[PDB]
């Protein structure tokens, strides 16, 4: 019976760093969109 | 009967016959043919006239040349389907 | 194979001018999908034997032991719900894949874990694809720092603090921003 | 419209499903303790029905091409194209008769439109 | 000289039989999807439509039946080059077929 509470509950954490890596990346992607021009590079990195 | 080609008048009795004139449909004419930038494209008229002139002198007087035919002209242009940087990187990546 | 794809033979369904209730079974016996050890199917060989022996569908099956597929959950006229299962007692059940109607297609359904595994894998690939065929083109330097080699660089064109004792615009931002407050200056 | 007598046919073989629709009332109405009153329905399709088989004669009054003679209508088609083969390029032969002066005409009010603007600047 | 020869096993009677057959196929708008696999597409089979361009012409025009393979027809000769033989139109598209269906 326990494996429906994984389900929510490690699903929940899962869907939390789902939430955490696609909307960072939004602000990751937007960051690339302060480009007039050059990207910065370390920073980059420090995303990855 | 050319009165069937006049029957596009008649589709026109089917149909609105297209939106025809628009400054959009000289939009996307200013993207399309020479040259470009309605203003530039305007000290070009005089050119254009020009491309009226002997630009145009080409005509027919030549073999038909039997290769070209038929369908495989577009086949030539699939020959173009296949023969024919900074931000680009972190375009592609986005 | 058993995900999105076509697998159609519509004239059936044109025949029958849809699905009932254990006729269901019967495009689905056309299906891959149906097995042959199945209880629908070796008491498809009792309707080869006994005939008359086979009421509806789960009196029949889940009293007999063995792979099954049976119904639950009706979804009309499209979808109905019908699980893959494995008896192993007139009353217990091992319960496997539910089958389903996906209209003239009936598909396995996908773990969970294989879609996720699809999206890391693809996620993480994207990250290494941007370390792949972009990297290694801002050489470091000391000095210099990053450098961006260029045929012609236009397109456009931890250190030292103390030192020596464009504005493209013309101060034409200024100037828009009088053309605000003087488009309506008559106005306002 | 057209076929017309197709849709005289609406009101045949669709009047005979509204037979249909007038058979549908003596089921088990009677004993079961109005079906009189079905009667002046009854009455009331007596009407209908009929007025409408008139309605179907007063189109068969009017078949388009009453000469009935498609062997010398299309021969009529062949006349009228007689007359409009010829007036094809014709009537349009006209459009450009008209430019290649007009055009250049249009352009001489462009030429008033040079005077024209001498008078704007005194 | 030998391009027949070249088929694995084909050669075949051909004709305007399965041609036309298949082209009442290509009519349907949720057909365009599939073709975005390797059945067919920008490849080699560009060839395909770059030869079944003789509808237009008379006789093989007659047996034409469902115009949404004519607009299928339309979307060749517009550039499919675009989203049309890529990502264009979901569904839609169908909708878009459903409309000139509807009108």
């Amino acid at each position: 019976d326990i494996s429906t509470e994984k389900t929510v509950e490690s699903l929940e954490a899962i869907r939390h760093r789902i939430a955490q890596i696609v909307q960072s990346l939004t602000h990751f992607l937007a960051i690339l969109h302060q480009s007039e021009s050059l990207s910065p590079w370390p920073t980059i990195h420090k995303n990855f | 009967d050319a009165d069937i080609s006049s029957l596009s008048l008649s589709l026109d009795p089917e149909i609105i016959g297209g939106q025809n004139n628009f400054l959009e449909n000289n939009l996307q004419q200013i993207f399309q043919k020479i040259i470009q930038e309605r203003g530039p494209f305007r000290d070009l008229k005089e050119e254009d006239l020009q491309k009226e002139l002997q630009k145009e002198s080409i005509k027919d007087e030549s073999s038909a040349k039997s290769s070209e035919t038929e369908n495989v002209l577009e086949f030539a242009t699939l020959d173009s389907k296949r023969n024919v940087d900074s931000q680009a990187y972190k375009k592609e990546l986005i | 194979d058993l995900t999105s794809i076509q697998w159609r033979m519509p004239e059936w369904v044109q025949s029958m001018g849809g699905l009932r209730t254990e006729n269901v079974l019967e495009y689905f016996s056309q299906s891959p999908f149906y097995s042959h050890k199945s209880n629908n199917e070796m008491l498809k060989m009792q309707s080869q034997f006994n005939a008359l022996d086979l009421g509806d569908l789960n009196s029949q099956l889940k009293r007999l032991t063995g792979i099954q597929f049976v119904i639950i959950h009706e979804r009309p006229p499209f979808l109905w719900v019908i699980q893959k299962q494995n008896r192993l007692n007139e009353n217990e059940v091992k319960p496997l894949t539910v089958y389903f109607v996906c209209n003239e297609n009936i598909y396995m359904a996908p773990n969970a874990y294989t879609l996720l595994a699809t999206r890391m894998l693809n996620a993480t690939y994207c990250f290494q694809k941007a370390l792949t065929k972009i990297e290694k083109f801002p050489q470091y330097n000391p000095q210099e720092g990053y450098t961006y080699p260029k045929l012609s660089n236009d397109n456009l064109e931890e250190n030292k603090n103390q030192s020596i004792e464009p504005e493209d615009f013309s101060v034409v931002r200024a100037f828009m921003q009088s053309l605000h407050s003087s488009k309506e200056a008559p106005d306002v | 419209m057209a076929c017309r007598c197709t849709q005289l046919q609406d009101t045949i073989d669709e009047v005979a499903t509204q037979f249909y629709s007038s058979i549908h009332y003596l089921s088990s109405h009677h004993d079961f303790v109005s079906a009189e009153e079905l009667q002046f329905a009854q009455r009331d399709l007596a009407k209908d029905l009929v007025t409408k088989f008139m309605q179907i004669d007063t189109l068969i009054n009017q078949l388009p091409g009453i000469s009935t003679a498609p062997k010398h209508q299309l021969e009529k088609i062949k006349k009228l194209q007689n007359s409009i083969e010829e007036k094809q390029l014709e009537r349009k032969s006209l459009e450009s008769e008209n430019e290649d002066l007009k055009l250049q005409l249009a352009k001489r009010i462009e030429t008033f439109g040079r005077l024209s603007c001498v008078l704007f600047q005194p | 000289e030998t391009k027949w020869l070249l088929s694995k096993v084909p050669d075949d009677k051909s004709r305007f039989e399965i041609e036309l057959e298949f082209v009442q196929m290509l009519s349907n708008p949720w057909y365009l999807n599939f073709l975005a696999q390797h059945k067919y597409f920008e490849d080699e089979a560009f060839l395909q439509y770059l030869e079944y361009m003789e509808y237009w012409r008379e006789p093989e025009y007659v047996k034409f039946i469902i115009y949404p393979t004519c607009l299928h027809m339309l979307t060749l000769l517009k550039n499919p080059q675009f989203r049309n033989d890529i990502s264009r139109a979901d569904l839609s598209k169908q909708v878009n077929d459903e409309i000139y269906y509807e009108w």
